[PDB]
C-alpha cells in the first residue's frame, strides 16, 4: 500500500519563523493533501491537491512537491498554528495518513503563577482528600512540582496534567494533584507544593495549615 | 451547510461488536459521486482510515481490519453504519466520519468524532467538588477557582463554566487515568481578585456515558 513517513516528528519554532514539514511516500502519488488537527478537534483540510489552499486557510500556508516528496510550508509561524499536521494520500486504496508532525511555538520564558487548594469539606465527607496545586501561564513546558507533607517529601500519590499550548499566548498550565485518604490527611498539618522552573531564580512554595480558614 | 455527526456507545467490552452511526445533512448519499468514510485515532497516535461507502454501494476497507468491518448505508435516513467485530484494547480511539467526493478523493468535511473505549470496567458517574478561591489561590492580583471532576469511567467528560458564557482564563486539564482505574481532571478559571464579584461561578459537568449532569457553585469559603 502507499505509505508515508513525515519529518520531523516534533518541531519547535518562534513566531514569524519559516516552518517546513516533509512527507515521503513509498511510491509516486498524483496528489498529496494536508490536514491540521488541533487537540480535541476533528482534522481540518488545510492543503488539497498538493498546492491548493482549503477554504478559510490564510496565505501563510503553502504546499508543494511531486512524486514521493511533498512539503508543507508556513512562511511566518503564528501562535494559532500550534497543531499536529498530517499528510494524506487518496490516490489509491487503502487511503493513508502520514505519522503526523506536531508544531509547538517557541516563546520567551514566563514564570508560573502558583495556586494551592485544600480539599473541600464535601470531598472529605465522601472519604477522600485531594490537594490541588495549579501552575498557570508559563513557558517552557518543563516544570518540577514537589509535595511536602509535614516536611516529608511525597512519592507516588501525586499526578500531573498539563494543558495543550495556548493558541494566543503560547503558554502552558499544569495541575498537580496530591491524593490521600481522609485518615492520612487528618493526621498532618503542613501541606506544601514546591515549584521549580526556568523563570523562577529559586523554587516557589505555596502551603497551608490543615484546618484554618 | 454540509454536516456529519457520529454516534455510538462510549464503552464496549472486549470481544463484543461496536456499532457506529454517522448522521449527515446538507448533502445526499444518493447524489452521484458522493462517499462517506470512517477514520479513527487512538489516544495520541496517527489517524487511520478504516472504510468508505459510495452512492452506488461500492465499499472499501482497510486490509488489516477487513475481516472485522462492515459498512452500510440507509439513504432514506441520511445514515451510514460501521460495524467493528471482536473489539480489543487496540480499538480504543476517537472515531470520525467524513465526506468524500469522486471529484476529490480527500475528506473535506468531518464530524466531531465519537470516543470509544474497549474495557471490562463498568460505567461510573463523576463526583464534582469545588476548588474554592481563597488567599492561598491568589498569586499577584490573580485569583484562581475551579472544579475537581473525580472518579469517572469512561471518557469523555465535558466541563463548561456558566453554561459556556465564561470562556477566558478557563483551563480544563486533560483527564488522567488514576491508579484506581477511574479518571480524574480539574477545570480552573483565573480572574483578577478585585474582579471576582463581576459574576457567580458554576461549573456544568456532563458525563454522557453515565447520563450524569452536575452543576456546582464555587464560592469563597467563610469562617
Amino acid at each position: 500500500d502507499i505509505q508515508m513517513t513525515q519529518s520531523p516528528s516534533t518541531l519547535s519554532a518562534s513566531v514569524g519563523d519559516r516552518v517546513t514539514i516533509t512527507c515521503s511516500a513509498s511510491s509516486r502519488v498524483g496528489y498529496m493533501h494536508w490536514y491540521q488537527q488541533k487537540p480535541g478537534k476533528a482534522p481540518k483540510l488545510l492543503i488539497y491537491d498538493t498546492s491548493k489552499l482549503a477554504s478559510g486557510v490564510p496565505s501563510r500556508f503553502s504546499g508543494s512537491g511531486s512524486g514521493t516528496e511533498f512539503t508543507l510550508t508556513i512562511s511566518s509561524l503564528q501562535p494559532d498554528d500550534f497543531a499536529t499536521y498530517y499528510c494524506f494520500q487518496g490516490s489509491g486504496y487503502p487511503f493513508t495518513f502520514g505519522g503526523g508532525t506536531k508544531v509547538e511555538i517557541k516563546r520567551t520564558v514566563a514564570a508560573p503563577s502558583v495556586f494551592i487548594f485544600p480539599p473541600s469539606d464535601e470531598q472529605l465527607k465522601s472519604g477522600t482528600a485531594s490537594v490541588v496545586c495549579l501552575l498557570n501561564n508559563f513557558y517552557p513546558r518543563e516544570a518540577k512540582v514537589q509535595w511536602k507533607v509535614d516536611n516529608a517529601l511525597q512519592s507516588g500519590n501525586s499526578q500531573e496534567s498539563v494543558t495543550e499550548q495556548d493558541s494566543k499566548d503560547s503558554t502552558y498550565s499544569l495541575s498537580s494533584t496530591l491524593t490521600l485518604s481522609k485518615a492520612d490527611y487528618e493526621k498532618h498539618k503542613v501541606y506544601a507544593c514546591e515549584v521549580t522552573h526556568q523563570g523562577l531564580s529559586s523554587p516557589v512554595t505555596k502551603s497551608f495549615n490543615r484546618g484554618e480558614c | 451547510q454540509v454536516t456529519l455527526r457520529e454516534s455510538g456507545p462510549a464503552l464496549v467490552k472486549p470481544t463484543q461488536t461496536l456499532t457506529l452511526t454517522c448522521t449527515f445533512s446538507g448533502f445526499s448519499l444518493s447524489t452521484a459521486g458522493m462517499s462517506v468514510g470512517w477514520i479513527r485515532q487512538p489516544p495520541g497516535k496517527a489517524l487511520e482510515w478504516l472504510a468508505d461507502i459510495w452512492w452506488d454501494d461500492k465499499k472499501h476497507y482497510n486490509p488489516s481490519l477487513k475481516d472485522r468491518l462492515t459498512i452500510s448505508k440507509d439513504t432514506s435516513k441520511n445514515q451510514v453504519v460501521l460495524k467493528v467485530t471482536n473489539m480489543d484494547p487496540a480499538d480504543t480511539a476517537t472515531y470520525y466520519c467524513a465526506r468524500d467526493m469522486i471529484f476529490n478523493f480527500y475528506f473535506d468535511v468531518w464530524g466531531q468524532g465519537t470516543t470509544v473505549t474497549v474495557s471490562s470496567a463498568s460505567t461510573k458517574g463523576p463526583s464534582v467538588f469545588p476548588l474554592a478561591p481563597s488567599s492561598k489561590s491568589t498569586s499577584g492580583g490573580t485569583a484562581a477557582l475551579g472544579c475537581l471532576v473525580k472518579d469517572y469511567f469512561p471518557e469523555p467528560v465535558t466541563v463548561s463554566w456558566n453554561s459556556g458564557a465564561l470562556t477566558s482564563g478557563v483551563h480544563t486539564f486533560p483527564a488522567v487515568l488514576q491508579s484506581s482505574g477511574l479518571y480524574s481532571l480539574s477545570s480552573v478559571v483565573t480572574v483578577p481578585s478585585s474582579s471576582l464579584g463581576t459574576q457567580t461561578y458554576i461549573c456544568n459537568v456532563n458525563h454522557k456515558p453515565s447520563n450524569t449532569k452536575v452543576d456546582k457553585r464555587v464560592e469563597p469559603k467563610s469562617c
